[PDB]
């Protein structure tokens, strides 16, 4: 639908329903600026079925640290309020769309 | 306090962290707990074993594992122990203090016998002095 943004508790408020792709990015790494356009390229293709959400892991890293994410990029695939796939490394557009399409 | 957890975070954890936890425990006694990880860590480069043998410390028994939040977020202190970005650019959650103390990687020496030993030796002297300072300051 859009690249939504989350924080300390708004993660859960955005992921408890539907199928949702949470992503974790910050200035620390190069992939932070490659996964980002890949996610916008994902939303404009299949955001009709999928929500995407981001945590900035310097401004809003509390959710990441709480879950035990500490690493860039990181991706938590959720549906109906639980994780169903996990990724802790960069993926191109086609591979990232496949990663969520497995459970969407 | 009997036990204070401190962490090294370094590319591959192959060498510098193995060396640094060896250096650590000769000045940071049982009062401290010292752990090490990195991007795809699980290895013990013989260069670090040699680097500790230069100062009469054995590390041949040591191990490593990938980054593990169950212990890193429980630490007081994360030493970034590289001047490198292949380490999955970790973002070290605000439960823990961070600083960078490494600046080079002896696993990336030019590869001649002389440059290999020179790279180990410079980083070995640096890491040893730095861990000795950390024991004096408590950072």
């Amino acid at each position: 639908m859009a690249i939504v943004k989350a924080t300390d508790q708004s993660f859960s408020a955005e992921t408890s329903e539907g199928v949702v792709l949470a992503d974790f990015w910050a200035p620390w790494c190069g992939p932070s600026k490659m996964i980002a356009p890949v996610l916008e390229e994902l939303d404009q293709e299949m955001g009709d079925k999928l929500k995407i959400v981001k945590i900035d892991v310097d401004e809003n890293q509390e959710t990441a640290g709480k879950y035990g994410v500490m690493s860039i990029p990181t991706l938590l695939v959720l549906k109906d309020g639980e994780v169903v796939e996990t990724s802790v490394g960069f993926k191109p557009k086609e591979a990232l769309q496949e990663l969520v399409n497995k459970h969407l | 306090m009997e036990n204070k957890i401190i962490y090294f975070l370094s590319t591959g954890n192959s060498a510098r962290s193995q060396m640094a936890e060896g250096w650590a425990k000769q000045y940071l006694g049982d009062e401290w707990k010292v752990y090490s990880a990195g991007i795809e860590a699980h290895g013990l480069n013989p260069n670090a074993v040699k680097a500790m043998k230069e100062v009469g410390i054995d590390i041949s028994n040591q191990t490593s594992d990938i980054i593990d939040s169950d212990i890193l977020n429980n630490a007081d202190l994360v030493v970034t122990l590289s001047g490198d970005a292949a380490d999955k650019c970790p973002m070290t959650p605000p439960h823990v203090k961070r600083e960078h103390w490494g600046f080079d990687d002896p696993a990336r020496a030019q590869g001649t016998e002389e440059e290999k030993w020179a790279f180990f030796q410079r980083v070995r002297d640096e890491i040893g002095n730095r861990l000795k300072e950390f024991a004096e300051t408590g950072k």
